[PDB]
Formats: C-alpha cells, structure tokens, sequence
C-alpha cells in the first residue's frame, strides 16, 4: 500500500525501488495573445526517477515536440510519464529492475499500472510523504540539461554526489529532501546559502558544492532556518 | 401455461416466483404454482421464515421438462427435481388443480415487466454460467461466489460469469495503453462482443441474469458483474446505436423493478454517476437517467 512516515526506513533496504515524480513533465508559460486572449507555450520538461538508496537519477528529458498536435496535455503527460518509466524498466537487466515504483502523485497510479501490466510482480505504490522533487529544476545543472535539449534524451546523474562515501542513504536522502524543500520554499535564498562562499566549489562531475562534514552541518542548519522563517513570513508567526 | 407442483410445504417459507413473493405457513396445504407463462425463463426462490440467511432458488424453463419442488429434511431446503414420467406428472398436477391447491401466476393483461427483465436471458446460457449438467434447471443462492471473486473457493458451486477487468492485458493492447484504458471500445467490441459473447444479445443476457441474481438473492458477485457490464459499455466511445437504445430500455426496467429500500446496497454510486454524467454515453441513456433522477436522486 501507501508509503508514509511509519515505513520510512523501507526506502533504504536492499529491495530495488524507484520514486517517480511527474510534476515537471508538462511545463508551460502562460501569456497574452495579440487579440488579448491567453495562450500557453510549452517548455522542455523532465521525468524525475530516483533510486533513494543509491542516489541514481534517471532524468528523462521531455522535449516540447512530444506535445505537438496533441490534446489534453496534462492527461497525456501522465501517460507519457508511465510509457517512459515502463521503457526504462524494460531497458534494465532483470537484476536491476525495481521491485517497487513509488509515485509522488496518486494520479500516476493508473497510467503506470496499465503500462506495467507485463510486470505483475513490480508493485506500484503511492506515498503520503509530501516530497519536494518538483524543485529538481532548481538544481542548476539539471535545469541546464533540460533547457538545452533539442530532442528527447535520457541523462543519468547521482543526486547524492559522493556523499555515500561518508554518510548513509537515510542521511543522504534527508539532506536531499532538506535542500529541495528549501529551494521550493525560497529558491533565491536557498541558492544564496549554497553558493555564498566562493572558496567552496561544485566539482565538474557533481551537482552540489564540495562541503566538508562541518560545512554540511552549517548549511543544513541554514536551510532549516530558511524553511522555518518562510513558514513564519508565510503564516505570520 | 405450465405448472410447478410442490409435494408439500413442511416448513414456513416466503416463496418468490419472478418479481412476486407470497408466504406459506408451516404444513400449509400448498401444492405449487400454476399458469406459468411459456416462452420465458423463470426463477422460483425461497427464504425460510426461521433463517432469512441464504435466499436460494432455481432458474428453469418449463419447455425443457416437467419440474416440481420437494422439501428435503436432511439438506434442509426446498429442492427442484425433474419428473421423467409424463403421465404421473400430468395426473398429479390435474389432481392438485382440481382441488385448487395451487397459487396462480398473475396474468395482468398489460404487464411486460418479466419479459423486459429477461428479454435476452436463455436457459442454455444460464447453464453455462451455473454448471450442473445433470439437471435442466440451475440453483443459485446468496453466498455463491464468482470465478472472478475466486481469483482475487469451491469451483463447482461458482458463478462462471465472463471475467471483465479493465486493468488486464485482455483489455489493453500493447502500445494503446492510454487509448484503450480511457476508451474501452476495443475491449467491448473486439474482445468481448466479437470474441467472447459473439453478439450483443448474449452480452445483454448475461447482464440481465447478473442483475436478477443480485436482486433476488443479494448475490454480491452478481452485482459486481452487472455494474462491470454496464460500465464497459458506458466507457466505450464507439457503441452500435441499437445496443445503446436497448441498454437504455434494459436498465430502465431494472431500476423500475428494484425495491426502493435496497437501492443503498444494490447500486454502486461511482458507476452510476460516471455512467450518467461523465462517460461517453452520458447523453445516450435518456430513459434510465430520467428514472434514476426521479427514484434515487440521493445516490446521484
Ligand atoms: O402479487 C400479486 N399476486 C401474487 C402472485 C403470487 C401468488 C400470490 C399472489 C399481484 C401482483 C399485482 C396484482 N395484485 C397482486
């Protein structure tokens, strides 16, 4: 069934699993037309498919050409997501295929189940966690590859950089979700926190800065403060 | 006009004959039902006064044999049996009729209710759903489960309805996942009608039989089947016009006959709201939508 705070360590056991987030698949800008009506212009999107134990991210870039001449794009986006996730699974060796796929939005359950009928032993699950994966496009290197794509493309990343050399996957996921929640609540400030000190750089093969263990504690505290603040600045508290 | 005699009525029981119900007292001088219209299937059904648990009954067609009821004190139920001695049967029935010991099947000159509820129901198809080949009639009760229910436990006592499952490889063509899930026309027309049922008459016969088992026995798996067969049509964008028109008549008469007090348990809110207000066929079931809105506006 659903994934919540009670079964949270299940994410870090040795059963292969993937989170699928579809919130950045169909992206638009809304604008006025010369006649003063409103229209949308699609921009490139992405499926965010993440193994929370290993940090492996399968970022399938959704090029705007996939929407050309199609209707009901928000509905189609869920089905396109499920088609691409199914294609990914079929492309993996059997021993790498997930035992469970956890979707971040319940509207992805039926599309994914139907596309995965051939895999009756892969469990398709919702979650009650409110995960901040929509903020993935606030990570500069991910946004850059999505916006530069001229055709459909899959790009593989490790979203934990090298953190698993020093910390467990539980701790790495908690750090990731903290960073993404901050970026979601106040992107400019979060990005300031992360890049204030120019002597700490992002390696060419990494997504986040090369913080020492002590610097990560400071960073992590700065992100919690930001989230609490905005939560005050929001509700006035 | 045919007859189903009873040997006796040793236990107090409510006997239903199609949509009619009447009470028989313990050891009352009751010897059966006469004037049964030829040309239709019929159902004779029972609820004991002492145990309203397990409604049960028998589907039969008097053209297929001479049938009677006899109570079995060991198995504790009224059993249908076939009499092969035609002369014995005729003699028994004539005696009971002369003595006026039988209730008369109603003959209201205007009423087409039973025809309309059974138009497509054939005894030969009932006997494939309810498998007991040594008898010409078919036993059904409240507790019998369906083949589909048994997949999700005794196979011989099951209802072998045609399995419908919208999230199944049978329903979904590889490469048409979104198309086939959101518009079930290929599953309705190619898989089910052309493939399994052969024609819409057999499909409607099974739908009508499932409804009648749901209504008369409270059979839950039959109710599931009835709703699934409705939803499969309503969720198809491409349905032959004659089938839609006939479905509207079928469902109108089913909703008309349903006891008002059983609507809570025999009608699935989700299916009916989807079918009348959201589906491809939301505007194709005028008679059914009108009777539903006037008889059960709460469900909607
Ligand atoms: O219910 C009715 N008759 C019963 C049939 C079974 C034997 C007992 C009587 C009729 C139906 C409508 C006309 N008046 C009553």
């Amino acid at each position: 069934g659903a994934m919540n705070s009670s079964n949270y360590a299940e994410l870090f056991n040795n059963d292969i699993k993937l989170f699928v987030d579809d919130t950045n698949v169909y992206r638009v800008t809304v604008h006025k037309t010369f006649e003063g009506n409103v229209a949308t212009k699609a921009i490139n999107g992405c499926i965010f498919t993440l193994n929370p134990k290993t940090g492996h991210l399968f970022l399938k870039i959704i090029h705007t050409s996939v929407w050309a001449g199609q209707k009901r794009l928000s509905q189609l986006a869920k089905w396109k997501t499920a088609e691409e996730v199914s294609a990914l699974v079929r492309s993996l060796p059997k021993e790498e295929q997930p035992k469970q796929i956890i979707v971040t939005r319940k509207a992805m359950l039926d599309p994914l189940e139907v596309h995965m009928l051939d895999f009756p032993n892969i469990a398709i699950r919702p979650t009650e966690l409110r995960l901040p994966f929509s903020a993935a496009m606030s990570i500069d290197k991910l946004s850059d590859v999505v916006m530069k794509a001229t055709e459909p493309q899959m790009v593989l990343f490790n979203i934990y950089d090298d953190w698993l050399d020093r910390i467990s996957s539980y701790t790495a996921f908690s750090r990731l979700t903290l960073l993404l929640r901050a970026l979601k609540t106040n992107e400019e400030s979060a990005k300031m926190i992360l890049l204030s000190d120019p002597t700490i750089t992002i390696k060419s093969y990494h997504l986040w800065p090369s913080f020492t263990d002590e610097q990560w504690i400071t960073i992590e505290s700065q992100m919690r403060d930001l989230i609490l603040t905005e939560y005050g600045r929001k509700y006035n508290v | 006009m045919n007859t189903v005699p009873f040997t006796s009525a040793p236990i107090e029981v409510t006997i239903g004959i199609d949509q009619y119900s009447f009470n028989v007292k313990e050891n009352q001088p009751f010897h059966g039902i006469k004037d049964i219209p030829i040309g239709h299937v019929h159902v004779i059904h029972f609820q004991h006064a002492d145990n309203s648990s397990m409604r049960y009954g028998y589907w039969f067609d008097c053209r297929m044999g001479n049938f009677y009821i006899q109570y079995d004190p060991k198995d504790g139920l009224y059993k249908m049996m076939e009499e092969r001695d035609g002369a014995k049967f005729e003699n028994i029935v004539h005696n009971f009729k002369e003595r006026q010991m039988m209730v008369s099947y109603p003959k209201i000159d205007e009423d087409d209710t039973w025809y309309n509820l059974t138009e497509f129901v054939q005894m030969d198809k009932i006997r494939k759903i309810v498998r007991k080949d040594e008898n010409q009639f078919s036993y059904v009760d409240s507790s019998m489960t369906t083949v589909q229910e048994n997949e999700l436990s005794d196979p011989a006592h099951s209802l072998n309805y045609t399995v419908i499952n919208f999230k199944s490889r049978e329903a979904i063509r590889p490469g048409h996942e979104m198309e086939d899930f959101l518009d079930k026309s290929y599953y309705l027309n190619t898989v089910m009608l052309q493939g399994i049922f052969k024609n819409s008459s057999n499909y409607f016969g099974e739908l009508q039989f499932a409804f009648l088992n749901a209504m008369f026995f409270g059979n839950y798996g039959s109710s599931l089947q009835w709703h699934a067969m409705i939803e499969l049509i309503c969720s198809s964008a491409t349905v032959p016009k004659h089938m839609l028109d006939k479905l509207d008549e079928i469902l109108y008469y089913q909703i008309k006959t349903l006891p008002e007090q059983y609507s809570d348990i025999l009608l699935n809110e989700r299916v009916w709201n989807i079918c009348l207000y959201s589906s491809f066929q939301k505007n194709s079931l005028h008679n059914t939508e009108k009777i539903m809105e006037n008889k059960y506006p709460e469900l909607l």
